[PDB]
């Protein structure tokens, strides 16, 4: 697995199972599941008021207010319609599935439910992609604190939309590894000439953010994606959002997988050294 | 002269003048072999070997007798344990499993000199030995110091005699002198 | 503990004490030879009267400089001949200075010093290195 | 914090994974990994785990854990990659992890595990729990108990071998453990033979299929063989069942009768000689032998708190039969005594409860949901300042306060 | 002629008077005794008393007594009663490991070099029926590694980790009597320092007195061999080697020495009295009809020496130090070699010897 | 574990070290006449389905030796009853089987020669030979009413399934 | 290179000189046996430490004694990624010091990796093969660090390409 998946397997498997038993005519079993996603996301799947014929899926994002300022409530309603209800205390968005009133295609709602986190983030991109398409320049940039100490900046310009990530490498050595990955991204147009352009600044924001309170430090790295109309149009939009919202986690995932691979190299070389060493003995 | 006897149950420092013992000037130490085996169990636990205090007491006792020793300079011993593997010895358990024992070899017996390590009040076999000789008769101090003798199963740890000697030098230098007047500070533990 | 902080061993009468007592080669002489392109001659002069007995590292560090100055000034192909002009004692002393040099690398100084090591080893064998190791009085 | 810890219980046959506080695991997947077989580029990432790994054409299925211990560290590490990033979808730097180990796992293996978790996944905190100890904690859910205790005898029976493990004060008495070569697979095979000799129309290449199903759907433990045989031979209409499966080849239906195998399968725990020529000790005798090998002082508490773990201990009346049979051996022993010479009668209790199948994971989940867990975990800061040696010892907790 | 007794070190050895039995310490707390049966070696005795590694063994020829010393600080004198060797404890009065031991030629005393920076001179008193020892202390400042007795049984050579080879008097009037003067000096009171080498480099691993005692030789860790000539006012000839340190040395004539050590093979050295000079003349380990046949090459570790690890002891087997005909080496490879001086002279036309 | 007989009596007689237990039977032989409603043969037949799986068996009584013989014999009957088509026919094969001379303790071909006492004299021989035959005869006919279902030609699979199993891993045909 | 061979040749000869050890019972502590180069309680038992350097960065420190030799190596580290790769690899080996029994658990200050070789090793292993091993090790850690570097770079290109091509 190179690319990270977008959908949540716990949500889909949980709902699929409830939906198949409901359709089969079985009595419903109680469900109570608390689990996470990347970026400090917390989910809760439960039976509201103990009614086992109702299944609620809730998401909590510390930065939801920020997404709401950029259309989240509207998009979520467009996607989930009547499944969307008043949010459970402790959470920002809640979906309610009535087992006695399921649609003909149960698989399709399982899929959208699995993409709840992605769908929360979608509005901010769609908003700035729209700005670009309409030629509305000068609009204030979106500022999304997706992690306690990380920030995503979205700005629409005449011919492009920029997405800037301010990420933190807690492990000093991960910065060094991360720089190897970022240099390849910087040179990426050498393999896909139409792909977004990527920039990288270590320990300092891009100049446009120098006058704000953007973080500065030895373990901070800034990454800029430059998205063009071919990436931001109505036809490419969904796929583009699916990718860009996973980028930060994609990078950190690959740094960790690289370290694991290097461990395999170390096991092999050390094992070989020990065999040589033992061959220096006359024997037992 | 003074005899240091450490067995499995208790320790005793017994001075003797031209014939017999003198209860006044006789002190007992609240730490002995069993206490060292117990501390070893605790040390091994910290190393990841959870031996049961009852079921495996004899096994850990056997590990102690075979591998334990008394450190001369704990600072140096700790450096050896932390920075090298020269102290690491393999020991085969009765069920065939082989474990690896290192720094715990000198740590366990150190309780004899640092009773607080096992939550016991006191000053340690050596400081104790010193206080017995220092307070006694003035006309036997010299004779006493040069006639200390070890006895018992818990006194056979490699290095024990050398450690005792070193600890008395440090005590005599500090609590009987101040500057360097050692040379003549003669005393042998044979 | 306190009483354990003192290293009583430093006052042990039964320890071991080295036999110590209380200038180097002629700087001007080495310079003369070098200035005249007489390298072998400079080598032999730099190896004279080594401060094997002084306490201060300043005088020792001085002779090592002079000796090192000479080794660096040498042409690669002319090393073997100079080394072969020395007696066994000279070869042993040279090896001591070479190891000395390994501790102050700068530019390609170690690069030529490895050449010297090779030639000196060819002349004095591993025994000359052994004698760097157990010297109590050294450069 | 707002986010629950990750709980992963890696077994020889299956790995149970999820988030602390939950009653059941979010995933139960076979502990296998399918790879392609000088790695270059991203070849190391081309793999699948669990069910997605059992049947993949261009890939070879590997089992990194043999006898509960890791035998391939490269593969165990890769396996963990997907556990975290594909199934849990946890940012590992944001979650403390609870992992498990069999008793007798070495401290070295503990360091290898910590090396992967801290140095590859950058976890903030780690605890390694002993399986049997978690199984004990899991039993605190039982109605039969009133005080929390980590002294007991754990019977762990999954698919491979059955273990009898005495624990005192939260630490397994390693020198007293005994193993039994009877587990789920053995039960299946015996049932297979029984069907082979009696029923017809069973596709050979589907012989196991039927046997396992018969076992999972119709097997149980009976209190007396002859009485049971007599039952079936009299009221057969309400004791004999029928099973019907489909021929993978031809798509037609075969119907078979299910009888004696229902009670004969699980019986081999108590009469191993029925199926195993090399082992004959009944499980009740193994347990007695273990407890009598433990310190006298702890043999009464051990007899009073015998706990079960694993799917093979789930047969109806398994615990009742164990408790009965063990009570008989022990009562019989104390009979001889009196006669020869009034030893207080020994209380034998086999605990069964609802969370047995994944008792280990459940105990893990309950414990990792408490503040105490966070106190006892080893932090990344300590791992860095002190070293992997700190992971050699993982203090027990959950009982006293 | 190599034989492998084991694959770990032989720590020390000694032969009986007739050279029919060899005692060895196989890197152990034990001493094992071997004897030939035809052309095979067979173990005949196991001496087990020490609670530490045995680091020295010597065998008194005529009285047929074995003495052993070990890291347990003890020494034992072993006496053969019937078919079994029985030990008697000898108290050295030391608090560190014993390192080396040698019976004097008169078999009335033995000397043990120790980590107590002292030499224990032991003798039996047929008055109290036990062994006693006197220490030679001043001015030894480090572990004593090697010993060799002068033929007069009084003078004793010692090599130590303080870089010195020394000669002391071990004169014990109660077992021997006023020794005749020697070029080493007229005054030989107990513990008298007769001679002390003048180098402050290299542990002195081995020492040996010539057959007549007027010469003493020693090898040090600084890859030198030295010889002090009492007939030349104790003048010292030195020879610096191009190879690794020697651990063991013995005279084979008044003017010839054989030594071995970390190179793993025996070498020859000669002394020119006139010039007072030591010369290297060696390397004695060079790779009839039976011989011709046996030596013929075949149709086709990685050392070119018989021993495969350092040689730590050499002993003269036949001919004495005056005209040695055969000598023995043991080493850290667990091997034992017997070398024949005449064979060596034959195979090496350029061989000197004197 | 395995089922043992509870029919040994302080006045039970012995033929060798086998228990000369009474049976209810019209067949000739030295078996005492049984008055109770059950006897050793019913017991063996009752315990068979369980006992036959056992590999080890502790001889507690001389009754067990008799119980064991009958258990092994039931196996011999099932071997023959396996291949037959009718309750009537099965009864005939069982008569034949009962009459055939099976080995007795002391002979090679009889398993358990280490646990069964051989006949000491010719009388003892002939009398043990008669008992054994009278046990076989009654066992066999009694087994027929069990093996066949009121549906003729039905050597019940619930009895047939044991044809390959060997009590204690032994055989009378071995 | 051109200074690789000359460097290893000089290191090798020095190791041959230093690896001349014997069993030495402690002179300081009764019934103890300790590596003299580590404890250093008897100055006369210590040899002169010597350094061999290839340049300002790469060098080997060799410290001898009567019963033990300590060997420390400063490894070539051209850039940041080589620095981290080296640090991780040495740490990885050091964690496993019990199995890799001639390795110190921590390096001498100023070096990347250190060996402690005692008379017990030279008794049970051919000393000349121990020498060969150190040289082999110096050569192979360099090659492995280079291969590791190529690996990370190679995987990084595919990772950037896989993400970017999907837009």
């Amino acid at each position: 697995m190179i690319l990270l998946e977008v959908n949540n397997r716990i949500i889909e498997e949980t709902l699929a199972l409830k939906f198949e038993n409901a359709a089969a005519g079985n009595k419903p079993e109680a469900v109570e599941v608390t689990f996470a996603d990347f970026d400090g996301v917390l989910y809760h799947i439960s039976n509201p008021n103990g009614d086992k014929t109702k299944v609620m899926v809730s998401i909590s994002l510390k930065f939801y207010k920020e997404l709401q300022a950029h259309g989240a409530d509207e998009l979520l309603k467009r996607v989930y319609g009547s499944y969307l209800v008043n949010p459970e205390s402790g959470y920002n968005v809640s979906l309610l599935y009535d087992l006695e009133n399921l649609p003909a295609s149960k698989d399709s709602i399982v899929h959208q439910a699995g993409m709840l986190k992605r769908n929360c983030f979608a509005s901010v991109f769609e908003k700035y992609f729209q700005f670009q398409e309409e030629g509305k320049e000068g609009e204030n940039r979106a500022v999304i604190h997706y992690r306690d100490d990380e920030t995503m900046y979205v700005e629409s310009k005449k011919d492009r939309v920029t997405v800037v990530f301010s990420t933190v490498f807690k492990d000093d050595d991960d910065v060094v590894i991360g720089k190897v990955f970022m240099q390849e991204f910087k040179e990426g147009r050498r393999a896909s000439h139409t792909a977004p352009q990527v920039l990288f600044s270590h320990r300092e924001p891009p100049l446009e953010l120098k006058d704000t309170d953007a973080a500065v430090g030895d373990n901070i790295g800034y990454i800029t994606f430059v998205l063009f109309p071919r990436h931001t149009n109505a036809s490419a939009r969904d796929n583009t959002i699916n990718l860009i919202h996973t980028f930060r986690d994609y990078l950190h995932y690959h740094i960790k997988c690289s370290k694991a691979y290097i461990h395999t190299r170390m096991r092999a070389k050390t094992s070989d050294f020990l065999k040589v060493l033992n061959r220096a003995r006359p024997d037992a | 002269g003074v005899v240091v006897d450490s067995g499995d149950g208790v320790t005793h420092i017994c001075p003797v003048y031209e014939g017999f013992s003198l209860p006044h000037l006789t002190r007992r130490l609240d730490i002995a072999g069993r206490d060292i085996t117990r501390y070893l169990i605790k040390l091994l636990l910290l190393r990841g070997y959870a031996f049961n205090h009852s079921a495996d007491f004899e096994t850990v006792r056997m590990i102690k007798e075979k591998l334990c020793y008394v450190g001369y300079n704990i600072e140096q011993e700790q450096k050896l344990a932390l920075e090298t593997t020269v102290l690491v010895e393999s020991y085969t358990l009765p069920d065939g499993r082989i474990i690896k024992v290192g720094g715990e070899r000198f740590e366990a017996p150190e309780a004899l000199f640092q009773p607080h390590l096992i939550n016991v009040e006191g000053v340690g076999v050596a400081e104790l030995l010193f206080n017995t000789i220092q307070a006694a008769d003035i006309d036997t101090r010299s004779e006493f110091y040069k006639h200390i003798v070890l006895s018992g199963g818990s006194t056979m740890y490699p290095g024990l005699p050398s450690r005792l000697e070193r600890e008395l030098k440090q005590l005599y230098l500090e609590r009987v002198l101040k500057g360097d007047v050692e040379k003549l500070s003669k005393f042998k533990i044979r | 503990a306190r009483f354990r902080k003192v290293d009583v061993d430093e006052y042990d009468e039964n320890k071991f004490v080295d036999e110590d007592d209380g200038a180097g080669p002629d700087e001007g002489e080495v310079d003369s030879c070098l200035r005249q392109g007489n390298m072998t001659a400079a080598l032999q002069a730099a190896l004279k009267n080594p401060p094997i007995n002084t306490k201060s590292q300043a005088v020792k560090d001085r002779a090592g400089s002079i000796v090192l100055k000479v080794l660096i000034s040498f042409k690669a192909n002319d090393i073997e001949k100079a080394v072969q002009s020395l007696d066994k004692n000279g070869v042993d002393l040279l090896m001591k200075y070479i190891y000395k040099g390994f501790e102050s690398p700068s530019d390609n100084s170690s690069a030529v010093l490895l050449q010297w090591h090779e030639k000196a080893l060819a002349a004095g064998g591993v025994g000359s290195i052994v004698r760097v190791l157990t010297a109590r009085k050294t450069v | 914090g707002r986010l629950p810890a990750c709980v992963v219980d890696c077994g020889t046959g299956y790995t149970k994974l999820g988030y602390a506080g939950n009653t059941e695991p979010q995933f139960i997947i076979p502990s296998c990994i399918a790879i392609k077989e000088v790695m270059k580029g991203v070849d190391d990432l081309d793999f699948f785990i669990g069910d997605e790994a059992i049947e993949k054409p261009t890939y070879a299925t590997k089992w990194p854990i043999r006898h509960g211990i890791v035998e391939d560290w490269d593969l165990m590490e890769r396996f963990m990659e997907q556990v975290i990033f594909k199934y849990l979808r946890a940012e590992p730097e944001d979650h403390y992890f609870l992992l498990t180990e069999p008793p007798l796992n070495t401290p070295e293996n503990r360091e290898y595990t910590a090396e992967i978790m801290f140095e590859s996944f950058n976890v903030p905190g780690l605890y390694i729990a002993v399986q049997a100890v978690l199984a004990l904690a899991a039993s605190w859910t039982s109605r039969q108990v009133g005080e929390r205790t980590l002294t007991g005898t754990v019977i762990d029976s999954g698919d491979g071998v059955t273990h009898v493990i005495p624990v005192a004060e939260g630490y397994v008495i390693g020198s007293c453990i005994k193993h039994i070569p009877i587990a789920g697979r053995d039960i299946t095979y015996f049932i297979q033979q029984l069907l082979r000799d009696r029923e017809v129309g069973i596709p050979p290449e589907q012989s196991l299929e039927t046997a396992k199903a018969v076992k999972e759907r119709y097997s149980y433990v009976c209190p007396d063989l002859v009485k049971e045989f007599n039952k079936y031979d009299t009221d057969g209409s309400k004791w004999i069942k029928q099973y019907t499966g489909i021929n993978a080849i031809s798509k037609k239906e075969f119907s078979i009768d299910v009888g004696y195998e229902r009670f004969l399968g699980p019986e081999i725990f108590f009469h191993p000689e029925f199926a195993n020529p090399d082992f004959t000790q009944p499980i009740s005798e193994v347990v007695d032998e273990v407890i009598q090998n433990c310190p006298i002082d702890v043999r009464r508490p051990l007899y009073k708190n015998i706990v079960l773990s694993g799917g093979s201990t789930m047969f109806r009346d398994f615990g009742r039969r164990l408790q009965r049979d063990l009570k008989r051996t022990v009562d019989a022993r104390l009979k001889l005594s009196e006669e020869l010479s009034k030893p207080k009668p020994i209380d034998v209790q086999v605990i069964t409860h609802h969370m047995q199948r994944y008792a280990v994971w459940f105990g893990g989940s309950m414990l990792a949901s408490t503040p105490e867990f966070y106190q006892v975990c080893h932090t990344k800061k300590d791992y860095e300042e002190i070293g992997p040696s700190i992971c050699r010892h993982n203090p027990v907790f959950g009982v006293m306060s | 002629a190599y034989h492998s007794f084991l694959v770990e070190p032989i720590s020390c050895h000694a032969w009986n008077k007739d050279r029919t039995q060899i005692a060895i310490c196989p890197n152990n707390h034990e001493v094992h005794i071997y004897e030939k049966s035809g052309n095979k070696w067979v173990q005949v005795h196991e001496l087990k008393e020490h609670n530490g590694q045995v680091t020295g063994v010597d065998w008194a020829p005529d009285s047929n007594r074995i003495v052993t010393c070990g890291t347990d600080r003890n020494a034992y004198v072993w006496t053969l009663k019937g078919r079994t060797w029985k030990p008697t404890l000898v108290i050295l009065r030391i608090n560190r490991a014993a390192r080396c031991v040698r019976w004097a030629p008169n078999e009335k005393k033995f000397a043990v070099g120790s980590g107590s920076r002292v030499i224990s001179i032991c003798y039996f008193e047929q008055e109290n029926d036990w062994w006693v020892c006197k220490h030679i202390k001043k001015p030894i400042r480090s572990t004593v590694l090697s010993l060799d007795w002068h033929p007069n049984s009084v003078l004793l050579a010692a090599g130590s980790c303080d870089f010195k080879c020394r000669i002391f008097s071990a004169y014990i009037k109660e077992v021997e009597e006023r020794p005749a003067p020697t070029p080493w000096g007229s005054k030989m009171p107990f513990g008298e320092l007769m001679f002390e080498s003048s180098s402050s480099c290299g542990w002195v691993h081995g020492v040996c007195f010539s057959a007549n005692g007027s010469r003493v030789a020693w090898v040090s860790h600084d890859s030198t061999v030295c010889l002090a000539d009492a007939d030349k006012k104790m003048a010292v000839a030195t020879l610096a080697s191009e190879t690794l340190p020697l651990l063991a040395v013995t005279f084979i004539t008044e003017s010839s020495l054989v030594a071995a050590g970390h190179d793993c093979f025996p070498v020859l050295f000669t002394y020119d009295s006139a010039a007072g000079k030591l010369s290297f003349g060696g390397r004695l380990d060079v790779p009839t009809a039976r011989e011709r046949f046996q030596n013929l090459d075949k149709k086709a570790a990685g050392l070119d020496s018989l021993h495969k690890n350092s040689v730590s002891q050499i002993s003269v087997l036949s001919g004495g130090k005056a005209k040695c005909s055969q000598f023995c080496t043991t080493g850290m490879d667990g091997g034992m070699s017997i070398w024949d001086v005449r064979s060596l002279e034959s195979a090496l036309k350029d061989l000197k010897i004197v | 574990p395995a089922y043992h007989s509870s029919l040994m009596d302080p006045d039970t007689k012995l033929i060798g070290n086998m228990a000369l237990l009474p049976i209810r039977s019209q067949f000739k032989g030295p078996a005492p006449r049984e008055t109770k409603d059950t006897d050793i043969v019913d017991e063996a037949i009752y315990y068979f389905k369980a006992n036959v799986f056992f590999k080890n068996y502790e001889i507690k009584n001389e009754a067990d030796r008799t119980l064991i013989y009958i258990t092994l014999y039931i196996s011999e009957c099932l071997k023959k009853l396996q291949k037959c088509n009718s309750k009537s026919q099965g009864e005939k094969e069982m008569y034949t089987l009962g009459i055939t001379n099976f080995p007795i303790p002391g002979e090679p071909g009889f398993p358990l020669n280490a646990i069964y006492a051989k006949p000491a004299n010719k009388q003892e021989d002939e009398v043990m030979r008669a008992y054994l035959q009278q046990l076989r005869q009654e066992t066999g006919l009694r087994l027929c009413e069990k093996v066949f279902d009121p549906q003729n030609d039905k050597p019940s699979k619930w009895w047939t399934c044991f044809v390959k199993r060997q009590f204690m891993n032994k055989s009378l045909s071995g | 290179t051109a200074t690789l061979r000359p460097y290893l040749s000089a290191v090798r000869a020095t190791l041959q000189a230093a690896l001349c050890l014997e069993n030495f019972s402690s002179q300081v502590v009764e019934r103890h046996n300790k590596p003299e180069v580590e404890v250093r309680s008897s100055k006369e038992l210590l040899l002169q430490p010597v350094t061999i350097s290839r340049n300002e960065k790469e060098k080997v420190l060799i410290e001898g004694s009567i019963n033990s030799v300590r060997v420390s190596i400063a490894v070539k580290q051209a850039d940041e990624i080589e620095k981290i790769l080296c640090h991780k690899f040495m740490r990885f080996m050091m964690m496993r010091a019990e199995n890799f029994f001639i390795l110190r658990r921590k390096p001498v200050e100023g070096y990347d990796i250190s060996f402690l070789i005692t008379n017990f090793h030279t008794e049970q292993m051919y000393k000349h093969k121990l020498v060969d091993f150190v040289i082999h090790f110096m050569e192979e850690i360099d090659k492995e660090i280079s291969e590791m570097k190529l690996s990370v770079n190679a995987r990084a290109r595919i990772v950037a390409e896989e993400f970017l091509k999907n837009f």
